[PDB]
């Protein structure tokens, strides 16, 4: 009686889908057969035998979800929450939203609402895409329109793999990546920026992995996901609500872009030679280096810190601990949330996937924040932006669709409407 | 004679439910099961100001439950001592208030209300002589405030000749958990102005530091501050449950404190609270009962006393003492202290002595006072609530399901006129 | 009645301290479990004198404890009789004085002084007639000198009624540990003399002199010289502790000592001490003990008395003797030295005769000199602060702190001031 | 709650780290595998298993931190307290203090802060460095800066390893001392000169080692440094807190350079046939020949002696002693120090390190002198270095990292200033 539907549309959130579908398969032990030897969050029980899980598939380039289909996990999912479409997007907002995406939505709205009403206590929908795909971008934007327009109150998470600033994979993601915005602007909720450039510096650094692929960084992210949803799935001193969420970290309607940051992320032969205090633990959290998005916290104010530790925790020494990283002299809060910290505890500690460099460790705290750094991405993203429609660069692979040409230059505002906000809520009163 | 129906409310109050009901089964000696297994009388001759008679020979509860998600349901009952509520009281939700008022006291626990009010009915129409009714809940889970506050406005408009009391938590203003707290905190403390009689503030600071400097433990468990306010909250009332020398109830309280109707807000104080290591060295006397219980960081408020003043301080205690005792060391107390006691009040001081010490202590201490040093915390939460406001943080998430900036308001409003009430109290002197 | 509590600081007063407490505990027949194990019932009768009956039968020390650093804490525990002390008076902290006086007066003591003047309040609001206090500190430590002065007008100005006694030890002026010494010898006297009634000097020159030379030792160890001085500290009370035939206190020797409300600076002397292998030869009777008291290398202070006179002089016996012989012999005395006793104060002696000598002992004799040679003592001390001011060495250790220099100008024309009062009344005649 | 934290930097300071740490581990038998079968001081507990050392490894050369990492302690510390360069700093203090140390000069902050949070009682840092080497000067002289703007009111003992008066190992070791100098005059609380002419003299004369080498240097060291932290870690009559230092041993803020000294350095065959007196050991300790730096004390006045003793030791006789060597005529002290010595007492004996050439004997006093005899270093070194600035020898390869050219003279006359002092001070009033 407490649930939530998990869509991964696209290249990037499918990848991202498989290893966190390994993860949750793994802490509830439910065997990749499908067979088990609290998980009514994910994965439905089929009156006898066999679970089968809450999440839809989009894609349209079959390979991935092929890949899948004959992966380890090739009797788990159902036989037909696994859409494959025919062509691809190519990384044109446009066809991925206007001219494939106008037959997929059909089937995709009906598969969610055959799942909808089969739960009895839905809560949020967790969608995964990346921006600079094309279906990623397009197929995503176009569902969270079609379940606003269907569902209504019910909150939207997205989890955005944005454009790192220097490190880049393709070339008109850029565009791609700004009309995603001007419609995940209003459609969803929290978005949590997800970056590639400090995972892998993260496992440069931390677990010191030399060479990281994208498993470990997947398997990463699952793991912020599956601390995150520790609330609803497990036991708990202080549960916490996805619902909640719109009540703490959304100040004002419009500016809902969170970074996240987790700790401790150690491998075995200097996690022996660690202590990992509670302290340690949550000062490494709030660290700039290893924010997960590229971005200097100190750059800005923070706004909101939504902390949820997981494992054995001593709660009035992590108020004191909390307390003692306020008189940080570096991480200061606007001038209008006095409130600062809002946290929760769960008792279950972080279960470890077998063969993942990860060590299992005790303790952990996965910190949702929202600041006003963030900002600066979006201002820097416009700059590459700039500097193609300027001189109308790759547009007509974009009108060809028959996408107006215009729309870009009223995205492009609305976006620059955004730091009409940002800079100036950090602003004293 | 003179039942008592408990009502919880949030995550936390449910908690805090269950273990305070756990220290009174083990008081009054009933097995987890929900059978007798002490060796007096006292404590069956007056089991029916709590329990009820469960058909076969049980013993239930009179408690009630209530929160819009499921997960506390299945917590209490998993846990220690949840065999004995009965499967009725358990009145849930499922879409949960989220940590939103607006939505447990407009939305969705407006949903609700009609039920739960249909068994509290149900529960107070089968009782003889109802006391009053106690309420636990924290005023910051959205669940909590919002169904407690709508329930205490329904009861209090329903039963206006007994006694609605609150075990509340109020924020702990540095050690603070969400960032939404203040204006939870704010819609919960215009409401419990109007309908309610004693309403005692808790906060996890003053918990903390207790269990931090006093009982010198190492890893403070939420489990173990709820104990501590479990404790407090048998002792307030535990000189009514038993025989005493001195007898009190809640309405002795009711009328010995609060001088003006809405003055009502008190501090509570357990005594004596001391480490294991040094557990075998000190007596258990009234001297250092007093010296102990006094005591600014004894209490469960982070409101030194000496920053205001004591309008008035009722002390119950428990055990068997030679009064006069007692009484001479509260004399001495008050010609000490002479200037935290408010003057134009005389021996504001008052003592109730119960006989029945509690499981495995001779002597106990509850201390009551309601004093003027409060005040100070609700200006603090009304800073936290301005700088939060006149910006509109978080406001559209109010604003949303129906709830006017009106009523916050006229809520802060009342806020300031209550402190403004406190201190001109602390002011006027003859 | 007559309670006392008993105060250290610093490790040099801690040692001492635990000295103390464990030759108090053999005394009155206390296991170091806290029990009682001797055979009579005067040492239970005044048990309360020092002691606090423990709840379950124990007894514990009205002892407090005090350190900028927590070695001595653990020190003092693992240590011989530590299971008495309890564990809420062990007020200590981290930083450590560090042997600079204005860290432990101004910086980190200051931070300290409100919690241990809370517990001393706690220990000295349950007592019901409270004969004052004493101390034990070095002069030296920054810890001890800081922490005990700043306690020390602390509670002067809360008890003023009250008497405030120090077993000071003094820096030895020749065997010199620290080369900071000085300032802080100086800082330290300077508030001794406004808040204090009793300090008795003592430095660990006499007392190496005293180990080295009449007990015949080989290895003088620290925890000897500190049972010295325990001993000297039990003996000058245990005259009030037990009946006697010419009973004494605190007070008496409070007035029938200084004769001017500053000049209060005793020297003390324990007697009879000898060693082992001379043990068995000479008698024990009021003879030798005369002889072997008023020697000038028998105290515990270097300074010779033939280099100036006595302004008054106590001795407080212990045992059972025939008063009549012990008066004889202290006319005789005088009239044999009738110079080293100034004339302007006739029959300047005084006695005090017990009934109960110490643990294994027939007589004993503690011999209380206010005299007018440890100005010679200040003097040279003096010297030192002079020679090392001038050129302001380590004064910027001083300065930094926030202290002023006008501070360390005004405590030496005090510091003259004394000596200069001293020899004024050393000269005038009459 | 009673800890310090050492930093090891530069070539010279990490050998004579590698040896501290032999010894650290062995007196507390903490095994090198990192399992022990009070130490809180150095060690800190991981929660369960094993310890970790309080000490940051900074170096550039990756030669000697890699034998390390390959060591017989390749175990026991954390496996990324030892920071390792790219490059060398090639002995001209421009290159470790302007464009490399700008570099390493953050991770090492974030890792000093990482175990400063994880401790009670910190009381102050130990670093140890050469000063003819580039790292060991320009790192040295960075960190310093950075702990003294970031703590503050913590004090900071140096090791350095000055250059020998007349036997040398580099040539342009004079110039990238005085720099050296011209930051230590400030950042940090008490300077020892450890020399190396000295040490290979005692190992000539005393233990009788004919062929001294650099492990046997680097043991005394060690022997004298646990002599001196053996207050705050095993018990002791009359302990002495590192804090109390600054208070009793640095008169005018600015002249805080001593030399040190140990006895009793003997091996096994004449050991036996010695029974080194208290009085002895004692009367050995002011001799001039053995002072650990290259001075001969009797040319100037001594202005303050701290004595630690460690193991069976009779107080009152020791008074009795120091009264005596007080007597000896050829030591006297200036004017405005009548308060000579100040002791410590300790009762753990000296912890012999297997293999040593130094003998097990029962008492030890290690003496911390601050004289003014130490002056005529300054002086002497002072001459080589105007030999070369006369004729601008190797400034180029100064000014070529970006380092102002004038500062020199500026830093030559600062260190002038120091004589403003030393012969001023030992004048009498
Ligand atoms: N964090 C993470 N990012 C991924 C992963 N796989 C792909 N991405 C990112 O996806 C982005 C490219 O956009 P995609 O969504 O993959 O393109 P697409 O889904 O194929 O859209 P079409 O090909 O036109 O159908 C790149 O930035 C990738 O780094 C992954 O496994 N983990
Ligand atoms: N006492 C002692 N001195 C040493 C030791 N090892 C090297 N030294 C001295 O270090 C000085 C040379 O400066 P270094 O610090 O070694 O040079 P560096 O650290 O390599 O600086 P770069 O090479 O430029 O990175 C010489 O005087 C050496 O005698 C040792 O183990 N013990
Ligand atoms: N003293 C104490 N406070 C708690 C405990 N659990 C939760 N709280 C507080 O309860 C507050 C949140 O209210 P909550 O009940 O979770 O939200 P609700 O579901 O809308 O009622 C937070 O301030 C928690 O810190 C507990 O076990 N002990
Ligand atoms: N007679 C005696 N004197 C001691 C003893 N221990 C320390 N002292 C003196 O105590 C003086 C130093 O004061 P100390 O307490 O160590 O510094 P603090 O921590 O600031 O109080 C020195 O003169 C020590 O010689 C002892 O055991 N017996």
């Amino acid at each position: 009686m407490r649930e939530v539907i998990s869509i991964h549309v696209g290249q990037g959130g499918i990848q991202v889908g498989n290893a966190c579908w390994e993860l949750f398969c793994l802490e509830h032990g439910i065997q990749p057969d499908g067979q088990m030897p609290a998980f009514n969050t994910f994965f439905s029980e089929t009156g006898a035998g066999k679970h089968v899980p809450r999440a839809v598939f989009l894609d349209l380039e079959p390979t991935v979800i092929d890949e899948v289909r004959t992966g380890t996990y090739r009797q788990l999912f159902h036989p037909e929450q696994l859409i494959s479409g025919k062509e691809d997007a190519a990384n044109n907002f446009a066809r991925g939203h206007y001219t494939i995406g106008k037959e997929i939505v059909d089937l995709c709205l009906d598969r969610i609402r055959k799942l909808a009403d089969n739960c009895t206590g839905l809560q949020g929908f967790l969608v995964f895409n990346s921006v600079g795909g094309g279906t990623g971008s397009g197929l995503g934007s176009l569902l969270l329109e079609r379940l606003s327009v269907d569902y209504g109150k019910k909150s939207k998470l997205g989890f955005t793999i944005y454009p790192s600033p220097q490190v880049s994979t393709a070339v008109v993601e850029p565009y791609n990546s700004i009309l995603s915005t001007h419609s995940l602007l209003e459609h969803t909720d929290v978005a949590v920026m997800l970056d590639n450039e400090a995972i892998y510096d993260i496992c440069r650094r931390n677990l010191d992995i030399e060479r990281p692929t994208y498993t470990n960084l997947n398997r990463l992210i699952a793991q912020v996901i599956s601390s995150l949803t520790a609330s609803l799935r497990f036991d708990g001193a202080l549960n916490v609500d996805i619902t909640e969420f719109q009540t703490n970290l959304v100040p004002y309607p419009r500016i809902h872009f969170m970074l996240s940051s987790y700790a401790p992320i150690i491998s075995a032969e200097k996690a022996y030679h660690e202590q990992l205090s509670v302290a340690e633990i949550t000062n490494s959290a709030f660290e700039p280096a290893n924010m997960m998005a590229k971005c200097d916290p100190r750059h800005g104010k923070y706004m909101a810190c939504s902390m949820m530790y997981r494992g054995d925790v001593v709660p009035k020494d992590v108020n004191a601990s909390i307390a003692t990283i306020k008189t940080k002299r570096t991480i200061q809060f606007v001038d209008w949330c006095p409130t600062g910290f809002k946290v929760g505890i769960n008792y279950q500690p972080p279960t470890v996937v077998p063969g993942g460099d990860l060590a299992k460790v005790m303790r952990a705290v996965c910190m949702i924040s929202n600041s006003t750094a963030i900002a600066e991405v979006f201002s820097r993203l416009d700059h590459k932006f700039d500097l193609m429609y300027a001189k109308r660069a790759f547009v007509h692979w974009y009108v060809g669709e028959g996408m107006e040409e215009g729309e870009f230059s009223e995205a492009r505002e609305d976006l620059a409407a955004l730091e009409k906000d940002y800079e100036e809520v950090g602003i004293e009163t | 004679m003179r039942e008592i129906v408990h009502i919880q409310g949030g995550q936390c109050g449910n908690q805090i439910g269950a273990k305070f009901w756990e220290v009174i089964s083990d008081e009054h000696g009933i097995d987890p099961t929900g059978t007798y297994h002490g060796d007096s009388d006292l404590q069956l001759e007056r089991i029916n100001v709590y329990y009820n008679e469960a058909t076969g020979g049980r013993y239930v509860p009179r408690a009630i439950l209530m929160d819009l998600e499921p997960g506390t349901m299945d917590s209490v009952r998993a846990g220690p001592f949840g065999q004995l509520f009965r499967p009725d009281n358990f009145v849930f939700g499922q879409t949960g208030a989220g940590n939103n008022w607006a939505k447990g006291h407009y939305t969705e626990g407006a949903e609700l209300i009609d039920s739960v009010l249909d068994v509290v009915r149900k529960e107070a129409e089968g009782c003889d002589c109802l006391q009053g009714f106690q309420i636990t809940h924290s005023l910051g889970g959205g669940t909590g405030s919002g169904m407690g506050t709508l329930l205490i406005s329904k009861v209090r408009e329903e039963y206006p000749d007994r006694i609605m009391e609150t075990f509340s938590v109020v924020p702990s203003p540095k050690v603070s958990d969400t960032v939404v707290e203040p204006y939870n905190a704010t819609l919960s403390v215009h409401q419990l102005v109007e309908n309610a009689d004693e309403c005692m503030v808790i906060d996890n600071e003053a918990l903390y530091d207790i269990c931090f400097r006093t009982l010198k433990l190492t890893t403070p468990t939420y489990g173990d501050l709820n104990h501590l306010v479990s404790a407090a909250m048998s002792g307030v009332t535990c000189c009514l449950r038993f025989p005493g020398q001195l007898n009190s109830d809640l309405r002795k309280l009711a009328v010995n404190l609060i001088p003006f109707p809405r003055l009502h807000f008190f501090m509570i104080g357990f005594a004596p609270l001391t480490s294991r290591g040094s557990q075998q060295y000190r007596a258990l006397t009234v001297p250092e009962l007093t010296q102990q219980m006094f005591d600014a960081k004894n209490m469960m408020c982070a409101a030194d006393p000496r920053h205001g003043r004591y309008l008035t301080a009722s002390a119950l205690f428990r055990g068997r003492m030679s009064t006069k005792e007692v009484d001479e060391q509260m004399l001495n107390v008050q010609n000490k202290n002479s200037s935290y006691f408010v003057e134009w009040i005389p021996n504001n001081i008052k003592s109730s002595i119960c006989d029945i010490p509690p499981k495995g202590l001779k002597m106990a201490v509850t201390f009551v006072g309601n004093s003027t040093a409060i005040q100070e915390m609700f200006k603090r939460v009304a800073e936290q609530f301005t700088a939060m406001f006149r910006r509109k943080a978080f406001l559209h998430w109010y604003t949303g399901e129906g709830m006017d900036e009106m009523e916050f308001t006229e809520a802060e409003s009342n806020m300031n006129d209550l402190v403004s009430e406190y201190q001109q109290y602390q002011d006027a002197t003859a």
